[PDB]
């Protein structure tokens, strides 16, 4: 009944080129308990095509789930992740940053 | 290498109505093979990886048979523990279990684990000689004098001694091409200007396998904690997995920095520097 | 492979 907030990292299978067929992966760990909603964001709009891993949690017990969906990037097209978990007041948002 | 052999389940029990949804999966090292949800249509543990696909129809009823009676353990478990802890019907729950083996690079037993938890805390755990138990807490110390009455610490240390390891050596055989592979990582270094007078390096390792990797930064040729960060080990999607670490260093620096990458795939370790 | 079955708690 410790609650922990979940982690999220937003990046793609491989090194992003666009035009190139790749996968947004949405990675969300470290949080119990496990319900949880992501949605991958694709110019502020639900991408509806989403998958995700089978739930498994580390040594200390808390979940992760990578959340994936295919895409092909372009120059103008934004990308997101949108996580909602007990432990958050409002939807937590992490933009997909390629160029790190 | 070592290598293990590793199932986690989780229950979480639905208050209004039926009972806990329940998944299961099973890992060979950092790889899914199996899996079972009991949200999923077919009813049956399922492959995940090609190499397990190879086993007949009798290992995939057995381990049907087996995952099922682990969801029934569970779900008397909710229901026992909630009673334990005085807690209401009107709250989820959660059960989670983990055991398996780890075997050395002779594949010849190492260590085996069992442990469960409620709610996210420990519950009980198999200690490391598998003779004996650790409880946490009075629910924990009665579970386990039931346990200590059934021997079921024995049962268990046959199994994670014995067929765990059995199974897991079958599975590295079959699974060789993939399973005995290590993929080095894949390395390069990328530079962002934060003002004029700081930078920040960050150090990339893609597409390695297995997952365990260690990165790390030194200056003039001493480690480098400050100033750096590091975030955690991820999955590609496609079995491989990504790290990277950062260090901020001062305009101009950059060249005092390198970033040290260790891996079961490099035969030594390799060094990035930034030019690039 | 899993163990043959849990022990209930």
């Amino acid at each position: 009944m410790i609650q922990r907030t979940p982690k999220i990292q937003v990046y793609s299978r491989h090194p992003a080129e666009n035009g190139k067929s790749n996968f947004l992966n949405c990675y969300v760990s470290g949080f119990h308990p496990s319900d949880i909603e992501v949605d991958l964001l694709k110019n502020g709009e639900r991408i509806e095509k989403v998958e995700h891993s089978d739930l498994s949690f580390s040594k200390d017990w808390s979940f992760y789930l990578l959340y994936y969906t295919e895409f092909t990037p372009t120059e103008k097209d934004e990308y997101a992740c949108r996580v909602n978990h007990v432990t958050l007041s409002q939807p937590k948002i992490v933009k997909w940053d390629r160029d790190m | 290498g070592s290598h293990s052999m590793r199932y986690f389940f989780t229950s979480v029990s639905r208050p209004g109505r039926g009972e806990p949804r329940f998944i299961a999966v099973g890992y060979v090292d950092d790889t899914q093979f199996v899996r079972f949800d009991s949200d999923a249509a077919s009813q049956r543990m399922e492959p995940r990886a090609p190499w397990i696909e190879q086993e007949g129809p009798e290992y995939w009823d057995g381990e049907t048979r087996k995952v099922k009676a682990h969801s029934q353990t569970h779900r008397v478990d909710l229901g026992t523990l909630r009673g334990y802890y005085n807690q209401s019907e009107a709250g989820s729950h959660t059960v989670q279990r983990m055991y398996g083996c780890d075997v050395g690079s002779d594949w010849r037993f190492l260590r085996g684990y069992h442990q469960y938890a409620y709610d996210g805390k420990d519950y009980i755990a198999l200690k490391e000689d598998l003779r004996s138990w650790t409880a946490a807490d009075m629910a924990a110390q009665t579970t386990k004098h039931k346990w200590e009455a059934a021997h079921v610490a024995e049962q268990l240390r046959a199994y994670l001694e014995g067929t765990c390891v059995e199974w897991l050596r079958r599975y590295l055989e079959n699974g060789k091409e993939t399973l005995q592979r290590t993929d080095a990582p894949k390395t390069h270094m990328t530079h962002h200007a934060v003002s004029d007078h700081e930078a920040t390096l960050r150090c990339w390792a893609l597409s390695f396998y297995p997952a365990e990797i260690t990165l790390t930064w030194q200056r003039d040729g001493e480690d480098q904690t400050q100033d750096t960060e590091l975030v955690e080990t991820r999955p590609a999607g496609d079995g491989t997995f990504q790290k990277w670490a950062a260090v901020v260093v001062p305009s101009g620096q950059e060249q005092r920095y390198t970033c040290h990458v260790q891996h079961e795939g490099l035969p030594k370790p390799l060094t990035l520097r930034w030019e690039p | 492979y899993l163990e043959p079955g849990p022990v209930t708690a």
